[PDB]
RNA sequence: CGAGACUCUGGCAUGCUAACUAGUUACGCGACCCCCGAGCGGUCGGCGUCCCCCAACUUCUUAGAGGGACAAGUGGCGUUCAGCCACCCGAGAUUGAGCAAUAACAGGUCUGUGAUGCCCUUAGAUGUCGGGGCUGCACGCGCGCUACACUGACUGGCUCAGCGUGUGCCUACCCUACGCCGGCAGGCGCGGGUAACCCGUUGAACCCCAUUCGUGAUGGGGAUCGGGGAUUGCAAUUAUUC
């Protein structure tokens, strides 16, 4: 057995659970590197925390992630939140506070809400329109 | 609106014109070449693909919708 | 007729005038002069301490 | 990367704001440098929020307009990245510096607001906020690029690049410049 | 950058570069986009090219396969008229000869006084669907 | 590795070429005049695509515990133009997809196994990995 | 021998369902049977949509009624009759309780 | 009294109690075993199936009880009040429904009602079967839908979901994985599932990608018409539909 914490990331619907366990591998998202996946037109965004905080930190732990829910963009945002949170979570209970705190400093300043949850989930549709707040055309003499 | 067509035959003169006008360009796309000549846009594109095996033009995009060529390294 | 361009910086957003309420009174410190400080109306949303580029102090911009 | 956060194949360094009145609504490195623009996809949450959004991100957002093209950011990001490359070949330089210059030159100074005067068509000469000047500039430039592309061979990327360069140093072949000269001229006149 | 090959005839129209071969052919009746595309595939001709490209040879090879469709394994379902009403076969109809048959069928069902015939002749809509505020302006 | 780690577009192209070398794909007496799917407004450009589809199907089956015609038909499926009515999802040709499953089985790329439909053969597992290696060296995108 | 028995409980009324479930669990263990503990299954929202207006002129007003059926099961393992016996007694109205011979 | 308050839903609980019609973790991981990479190799990491425990858990999934928002803390302002503004934490005093008073209206409904008054008709029906029309178009109006393209038409390929639902039903009946055949429509054989078991790891579309076409009513657009195949019904003529 090997040491392990789990965390999650949440944008809209699309939970992304990261299991951050002792070892060396990649960050893998659905078993494949961050580089792949596709749409890969947003690609730099999910690379971003890893580059900011060095790859040495995220290679002291193997990070494997299972993503379901939402769509392609929803998932990207979710994964980014879970990986950064993962690293911090692992260091917070096992390694040391100063490392996790340093990561929290670097992220929170430019900010991207990777340690606090997004509130925004779908607003309910109400009748008498074709949309949620969109409403049918009226006609008048 | 509008009505505009280009030659849709692959021609002699316009290919020669292209290669001998080459210092003018630093940006080359199909659309530009098409406008500046009378070559189609489709056969603008294709002329560039030929041209790239001189290597007076260098790929710097390879996107599906349309491609972007440079002239030499950077001009 | 003509005067030189004066940079003037928002000192205090006075409030909103206009018939529809879509004209904002502003007092702008004339910046070149601290003695002058004149009221000009700004169409846009105004955040204090941002800078206008006055092309005139002619044709005074005022409540309506 | 944490030393300076670059754009996704261009630098955020050597971008200069050539006006002292348009400051603090033009930024790209004054905290707001990004490899890939995206904040959280809200920008209407606070009235404060607009300051957070840099000129680059605002330009990508304003582009997606006209029903089919609405709500497709991914398409726009690909088009915009291509557009930067087209600018770089055409003038050398840094494409972001070209963008900044274009905004400054396209932004109006005086404009007009409606004022009553006998029921005759007269208006009051007013200066406008630098936030408004940036917002209007970005609008003009995006609308210009789209308008050209519609019934011409050139794509949105190419037309956007052409639109920025012409505005950056005047040529009178940029829509934004032509519109601005009309707004400022009319302002000066009036009652 | 090859001109040289230009001005091809398919049936009664001059076919030159404008569009890809397949689309270029569809000036004539009885050849849609799909028809001309499948004829070219059968005739072993790259259809991405122009019709100002390719010689007279290739054109004739296309014409033979279109007008003998079964005998070159263009199936019966793919045909504009299957079993027909005049002819006991299965015929691909092309050019001016389609116009002929269309006229024939409309006259035919005016004689026989079938509903399709009568409606079309009178200018009423042949399909039973609404024509209440449509089929005009 | 899983096949997902390496470049997906390059994988299917490399595998498709490997299939051509084998010299058989048990090809239909159709696919030279076909409608194909009803999501198509123009008949296929070439008769080449059958190899590409076969490679794609092999990859898709490698992922799953076993699957048949239904899985392939939805992936290849898209938007169907309904004329002047709203465009909606559908599933296109089933003869081709069935034929591809049969042909791959014949070569022993995939074989019938538990959880219904065809699942990968160890012969196929070996083949896919060899082209995976070639792809892995080439890029990652 | 112990026999695997499945008790399904179906209802619509949370509080009633919940305190039936309570009684089954508590009385089960009291004279020794398996405790387990409830496997909550997703409540199913039956939705009916109707026009609010007879005779439709005015505005489009729609009324939507829901009815939320709630399911749970509990798998007890212990011997034959004394399971289903001690469980199913001490309840009469208004919460369905099914004891099933299913599971081996 | 109405509204507020209230209730219900959406968001914040790695705290609480649970889960074999639900999953996850975590070994030991072996096999199918590929070497893809490391290691000489055993072994380690790996999408899935399979090994499964007297494993562990509720993180994703589920639904129960609990807490969290009160302008609370702090700072300005105000009759120093009621309240307002900013700031922290962060779901911020920013979610969406449900909810209707006093009273009016000749609003609509006798065709929802074996609720109903009077009137008509009633064995010669206005109580039932056979057939046609509502679907007829020189024209006016409204809600829509499809469009006018290159963020697209085209040909390959990548790939992620959610609310809900189903047969074995009190006047009539399902979703289909999976085999085969057919371009297609469709035909045909199985098996499971009143169901978070099976359909459905809901691997949907947008999206992403390499081309082709090249802004040209062009291949955008699919109107109108002609020929043919099938599906539904005992009956489709006035295209039921595909």
């Amino acid at each position: 057995p090997l040491q392990s914490v789990q965390v999650f990331g949440r944008k809209k619907t699309a939970t992304a659970v990261a299991h951050c366990k002792r070892g060396n591998g990649l960050i893998k998202v659905n078993g494949r590197p961050l580089e792949m996946i596709e749409p890969r037109t947003l690609q730099y965004k999910l690379l971003e925390p890893v580059l900011l905080l060095g790859k040495e930190r995220f290679a002291g732990v193997d990070i494997r992630v299972r993503v379901k829910g939402g769509g392609h963009v929803a998932q990207i945002y979710a994964i980014r939140q879970s990986i950064s949170k993962a690293l911090v979570a692992y260091y917070q209970k096992y390694v040391d506070e100063a490392s996790k705190k340093e990561i929290k400093d670097i992220l929170i300043q430019y900010d991207r809400t990777l340690l606090v949850a997004d509130p925004r989930r779908c607003e309910s549709k109400k009748f008498g329109g074709p949309g949620a707040r969109a409403r049918y055309q009226k006609s008048y003499r | 609106r509008d009505k505009l067509n280009n030659l849709v035959l692959f021609d002699k003169a316009t290919y020669d014109k292209l290669c001998k006008e080459v210092p003018n360009y630093k940006l080359i796309t199909p659309a530009v070449v098409s406008e500046r000549l009378k070559i189609r846009g489709s056969l603008a594109r294709a002329a560039l693909q030929e041209l790239l095996s001189k290597g007076l033009i260098k790929l710097v995009s390879k996107h599906r919708a349309q491609v972007i060529y440079t002239r030499n390294t950077k001009g | 007729r003509v005067q030189p361009i004066k940079l003037a910086r928002v000192t205090k957003v006075l409030g909103r005038t206009g018939s529809q309420g879509q004209c904002t009174q502003v007092r702008v410190e004339f910046m070149d002069d601290t003695s002058r400080s004149i009221i000009r109306n700004v169409k846009g949303p105004v955040r204090e301490g941002d800078v206008l580029t006055l092309l005139e102090s002619e044709r005074e911009a005022r409540r309506l | 990367t944490p030393d300076i956060k670059l754009f996704g194949k261009w630098s955020t360094d050597d971008v200069q704001i050539n006006d002292i009145s348009l400051q603090d609504y033009i930024a790209v490195k004054e905290k707001y440098a990004k490899y890939l623009p995206h904040s959280a996809g809200r920008y209407a949450a606070k009235r404060f929020r607009k300051a957070q959004c840099p000129i680059v991100e605002r330009l990508t957002n304003s582009m997606m307009m006209h029903g089919r093209n609405n709500g497709k950011k991914l398409m726009t990001v690909r088009i915009v990245k291509h557009a930067f490359e087209i600018i770089h070949l055409l003038t050398g330089e840094n494409p972001l510096q070209v963008l900044v210059n274009a905004i400054i030159n396209s932004g109006p100074r005086e404009d007009s607001t409606r004022i009553g005067r006998a029921g005759t068509v007269r208006r009051q000469a007013v200066d406008v906020s630098p936030l408004r000047r940036v917002n209007q500039a970005i609008w003009l430039l995006c609308t210009g690029a789209r308008e050209a592309a519609f019934r011409n061979i050139k794509t949105i990327a190419e037309c956007l690049a052409d639109e920025l360069i012409n505005a950056a140093k005047g040529s009178s072949n940029s829509y934004a410049i032509k519109k601005k000269d009309e707004l400022e001229r009319v302002a000066k006149s009036n009652r | 950058p090859e001109k040289f090959q230009h001005i091809l005839r398919v049936l009664n129209t001059n076919i030159d570069g404008r569009r890809k071969i397949a689309f270029a052919i569809t000036a004539i009746k009885g050849v849609g986009r799909r028809y001309a595309h499948v004829v070219l595939r059968k005739a072993d001709i790259d259809l991405t090219k122009r019709a100002g490209e390719l010689t007279e040879d290739e054109v004739e090879r296309v014409i033979t396969i279109m007008q003998n469709p079964r005998q070159y394994k263009i199936p019966d379902w793919f045909l504009n008229r299957q079993k027909d009403v005049k002819d006991g076969k299965y015929s691909q109809v092309l050019a001016n000869g389609l116009d002929n048959k269309l006229r024939e069928d409309l006259e035919r069902l005016k004689k026989i006084r079938a509903h399709r015939g009568l409606r079309h002749f009178w200018g009423l809509r042949v399909r039973g669907q609404h024509t209440k505020t449509t089929g005009r302006r | 590795v899983t096949v997902k780690d390496v470049n997906q577009q390059e994988f299917v192209r490399a595998l498709a070429a490997f299939l051509k070398k084998s010299g058989k794909l048990k090809v239909p007496e159709w696919v030279d005049t076909v409608k194909l799917a009803k999501h198509k407004e123009l008949a296929p450009y070439d008769e080449n695509w059958f190899y590409t589809r076969a490679a794609s199907t092999a990859r898709h089956l490698y992922l799953r515990g076993g699957a048949g015609v239904g899985s392939m038909t939805k992936i290849y499926g898209g938007r169907q133009r309904n004329g002047v009515m709203p465009s909606h999802f559908s599933r296109g040709s089933k003869s081709v997809a069935r034929r591809v499953l049969q042909a791959l089985e014949g070569l022993k790329m995939v074989e019938k196994d538990q959880d219904w439909g065809r699942k990968l053969t160890p012969q196929g597992q070996r083949d896919l990995d060899r082209i995976a290696g070639q792809v892995a060296a080439a890029k990652k995108k | 021998a112990i026999h695997r028995i499945r008790i399904t409980l179906t209802s619509r009324n949370v509080k009633s369902l919940e305190k039936v479930c309570a009684d089954l669990i508590r009385g089960a263990k009291e004279k020794n049977l398996k405790v387990k503990g409830p496997v909550r299954m997703p409540t199913k929202t039956l939705r009916i949509t109707t026009r609010k207006t007879p005779c439709g002129e005015g505005s489009k007003t729609w009324d939507r009624f829901q009815m939320r059926i709630h399911k749970r099961l509990i798998d007890l393992h212990s011997p034959s009759e004394i399971v289903k016996q001690i469980t199913s007694i001490s309840i009469e109205p208004g919460v369905e309780v099914e004891v099933t011979i299913a599971d081996a």
